[PDB]
């Protein structure tokens, strides 16, 4: 079984071009449907169009005009391109394929397209607000915060456009009880979020709880060390 | 090289052309000639030469030949029933064929009538093995025309890629064209030694002129027209051809 | 062209219990031929693509439990759970595919329930590092908690505070099915240094009366 | 001139499984020019002329199921079937074909299992017929059996019998999988008449304790 | 598709020589290339030679000058002569060809020989110890042999040289249990093997169970039937 990634231009400015290309990358390819579908936010699915090896495109009838899926048989790689976006192309982007073996000496052409083999998504959104980094702060365990046995701490990291960001618990150690919120949105126009992970409140500065901020979009990376308050 | 379903059309013209570096060449893994046997092309002269260029599958080479059925022969590439050139044909492994499948040589397989002789066809339409309109697009009983070799490298011989050229000579009514080659020998001075200069077939004994052509008259005649001096083709100098010794 | 119809949009469905999905059609499938309706179910957990659990209409594939199990064919359809588990809380989607416009459900939400965990409360002030900034971001976290129908009031000074907070929740946790919920309070350094207490009160089913945490800023 | 090497000489495997063979070469084949290596599989049954599988290296013909399947080129060659069957015990060659000496493989013996089949046992006294005509044969059965280690155990009198034997045993039945095996012990009439009880003791693994069947000479 | 049989003489004393022949006999033939192959008993094939329509023989150089393929096209019958036999010719020995139809125009030699007709074998031995025939007993089936629903019985057949002998049971009826073991070969040099079928133990003597004994290199023909002990 193969795997599928994609690499998109993170934002774009309105009535620009969205540029996405999705390279093959298993063992023996048995596919022969190559389709992109969409997602916005918290809303329902929507399957853009196909692209087979024998180059016969096929387009859903609500964005065409718009659409392009070429083929690359050089590099393994298939591509997508919407010209003239709107605000209302805020998704996330997968591509899937169905591996299955390919015979219309047995079979019609509609039983290869349920979609079995999945990508891993990329965001983006027509926006044009140029973009920023985070600014981060760490959210001291305290008594306020302290109950019997357990305490909790974390890291507020607000004030960015890139929406996709990632807190983690030192390096990714800590698994209990971290939490991170979904990011808000402000009347700035930019995101903050706060991740908070309750620790035994015997352990309040004794070990490590160091917050890796990564922002990909950008490439800021920092690491703030949450202690009890003065 | 081009697919098999718009294969190329190359019409060689005026030339030499050397068909034994072909026919020696021990690289082909076929060399089949049909109007003509292969040695004879190095003595011949047509009035023009196609070549067509195509890849297939190892065994559908027997379908490249005249008088065949199957889907290369039917609707891809179809040979007339008086053949005249030769077919070519050799194993392409190692270019065609990457790591995953090539997938870049397609073959139609959905036609409505078989090919007329070195007919081409590289519509795609959708086609309707069924019984209902298609609008334009797949579904049942009704399937897109065109498929594609996923050639992989570790294929069993007979499904790995196979490179084929065509050559056609044809003879419209033309005065002439492109022909075989001809080698040019050494020249021995003074010596009743047969001779052939370019079409001047004689028998005599060749001297060093001292006369002058001009720049563009190949042999000079007698008084009673016969030929008595030559230009060497090569060389280009003048060389008195006195009849023989007898008396 | 074609559209599927996911009537049932939410289920409270706990430990144990029944589980269906109706997911209708506007035309008809099964292909009048040999056999084989053309559905799919996908499960899709929050900030992962979906996967697939259902070839044709009821059969499955290597990879999903066998718990997960279809029914239905013609033009009416439900998939069947086996009263649901741990790690089930997802978005449900059917999609079809007949000819061209493949077309997707509308969503479910399997969820489940709880009993009577209240949260625990905790207010951060703002650092010291945004101070500097000249902003004061003061968060209320509210930890793990069943009904998510919770109220978070700040009071400054005892002055309850509108129109400058946000909240967020968390998708319900895949272990011990609870929520939790984050509240920021927004000021300018200049408002900030204007009051003292800063509290946040939070009212919830299993709190008997409401549990308010406060600090005073700039009491070490 | 040229020959093949068929390695894996034995085969143990059971029902849906692998089934690979080995069969190198001592030249090379393929025969430089268009196509086709020169390859074939036989499958021999015991008690029959051997059958065709594959013409080329790995394409078939009509009366082979498509479960049998050729692969290989150059002068590397493997067969593969499909995890078996009922009736696949045979002896399997490799013929090749690129001159005149048209030389064979060397064996293959595609076995499968069973499990814990003991045998049934039975001893057979000698016919009347026979003592007349001066000797005796015993004979011994034990039908139907996995494991062909079995051990069989003449006795005369509680004597072991060592030297007077002979056993022979069936090729694996096609239907249960099963052994069958007969020993027959030859004495001469005189001193069959010399002495009483005629036993004869199984050992298999299907036994928890060995089996003895016995006559006594002379009792209706 | 035709069918091919052969004939030889059964045994052989040493140093004589041996003669086969195989019969085509079916519907249109369309073969080039008839071969006989050879096959020790329990041992690897072995390609003896072949003979063609054109009278271009070709032999196996481990049997050079011993064998000579002829062909009579007038009966369509060919035939192989091994003269000198030795101990080591002890096999079954097989005709074989290619049912494919022949032109040079369009094909190498070495493509036609591949042998997919089969003849049926008929075995032999360089022996010479004159011939025989068996002597049978019948095995009863007893309560040593009964086991609850089922018991066995069967027929003796020993002493012979002739190797090929057949024993079947009720004229070829019973084909449930019924199992003719290998033959044994004695010190006295004669053959001997016991066929056996078990029969539920409530039809001992119920129905008919008798063995039919053929002896074909000598005509020995007899039916021994088998009951429970007095
Ligand atoms: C054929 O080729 C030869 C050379 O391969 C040409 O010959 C030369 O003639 C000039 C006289 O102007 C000499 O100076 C050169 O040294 C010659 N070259 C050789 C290699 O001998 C010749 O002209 C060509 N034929 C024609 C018709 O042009």
């Amino acid at each position: 079984q193969v795997q599928l990634q994609e690499s998109g231009p993170g934002l774009v400015k309105p009535s620009e071009t969205l540029s996405l290309t999705c390279t093959v990358s298993g063992g023996s390819i048995s596919s022969y449907y190559w389709s992109w579908i969409r997602q916005p936010p918290g809303k329902g699915l929507e399957w853009i169009g196909y692209i087979s090896y024998s180059g016969s495109t096929n387009y859903n009838p609500s964005l065409k005009s718009r659409v392009t899926i070429s083929l690359d048989t050089s590099k393994n790689q298939f591509s997508l391109k919407l010209s003239s976006v709107t605000a209302a192309d805020t998704a996330v982007y997968y591509c899937a394929s169905n591996g299955q073996y390919y015979d219309i000496l047995t079979g019609q052409p509609p039983d290869y397209w349920y979609f079995d083999l999945w990508g891993r998504g990329t965001l983006v959104t027509v926006s044009s607000a140029s973009t920023k980094g985070p600014s981060v702060f760490p959210l001291a365990p305290s008594s306020k915060s302290t109950s019997g046995g357990t305490a909790a701490l974390g890291c507020l990291v607000k004030d960015y456009f890139p929406e996709p960001v990632t807190v983690s618990w030192n390096s990714g150690a800590l698994t209990s009880g971290v939490h991170t919120f979904p990011a808000v949105l402000q009347s700035s126009g930019l995101y903050s979020l706060s991740s908070v992970v309750t620790v035994p409140s015997s352990s309040l500065g004794t070990q490590t709880y160091i917050c890796n901020v990564n922002h990909k979009p950008s490439n800021t990376k920092v690491d703030k060390k949450v202690e009890p308050k003065s | 090289f081009a697919s098999v379903y718009a294969w190329n059309r190359k019409r060689i013209s005026n030339c030499v052309a050397d068909y034994s570096v072909l026919y020696n060449s021990a690289s082909f893994s076929t060399f089949k000639c049909y109007g003509v046997s292969p040695t004879k092309l190095n003595d011949l002269c047509f009035t023009n030469v196609y070549a067509d260029s195509f890849v297939i599958r190892g065994d559908e080479v027997r379908q490249i030949a005249p008088g065949q059925t199957g889907k290369i022969a039917d609707y891809n590439y179809k040979l007339p029933d008086d053949f005249t050139g030769c077919v070519i044909a050799w194993n392409s492994n190692n270019l065609d064929s990457k790591v995953g499948g090539n997938y870049n040589y397609l073959y139609r397989l959905f036609r409505k009538s078989n090919l007329k002789p070195f007919e081409r066809d590289i519509s795609t339409e959708i086609y309707q093995a069924g019984s209902t309109p298609c609008n334009g697009v797949e579904g049942f009983n009704c399937y897109f025309p065109l498929q594609s070799y996923g050639f992989q490298p570790t294929n069993g011989v007979g499904y790995q890629p196979y490179r084929v050229v065509v050559l056609s000579f044809e003879l419209l009514h033309a005065p002439a064209t492109v022909c075989g080659p001809k080698k040019s020998t050494n020249l021995v001075k003074n010596k009743c030694v047969n001779f052939n200069f370019n079409g001047l077939t004689g028998t005599g004994v060749l001297t060093e002129s001292n006369k002058k052509f001009l720049p563009f008259q190949q042999f000079g005649r007698d008084i009673a027209d016969t030929t008595d001096a030559v230009r060497d083709p090569q060389t280009l100098e003048i060389l008195d051809i006195t009849p023989c010794s007898f008396g | 062209d074609i559209v599927m119809t996911q009537s049932p949009d939410s289920l409270a469905v706990s430990l144990g219990e029944r589980a269906t999905i109706n997911c209708k059609s506007s035309q008809s499938v099964l292909y009048s031929s040999n056999n084989k309706n053309y559905l799919a179910w996908y499960q899709q957990k929050p900030g992962q693509p979906p996967k697939l659990l259902i070839y044709w209409a009821s059969t499955r594939e290597s990879g999903v439990p066998d718990r997960f199990s279809g029914s239905g064919s013609g033009t009416d359809f439900t998939l069947t759970i086996s009263s649901l588990q741990a790690e089930d809380v997802a978005v449900y989607y059917c999609q079809q595919y007949y000819s061209t416009p493949l077309t997707f459900g509308g969503g479910t939400k399997v969820e489940i329930k709880r009993t009577v965990a209240a949260p625990s409360v905790f207010i951060f002030p703002p650092s010291d590092e945004q101070l500097k900034s000249g902003t004061a971001s003061v968060v209320c976290l509210l930890n793990n908690f069943y009904p998510r129908e919770a109220k978070v009031q700040w009071k400054v000074d005892n002055a309850l505070q509108s129109g400058n907070s946000q909240e967020s929740v968390t998708e319900q946790d895949s272990k011990d099915s609870t929520y939790s919920l984050s509240s920021t309070l927004t000021l300018s350094k200049a408002d900030y240094e204007k009051h003292k207490v800063y509290a946040c009160e939070v009212t919830h089913q299993g709190l008997s009366s409401p549990v308010t945490k406060s600090f005073n800023r700039g009491e070490c």
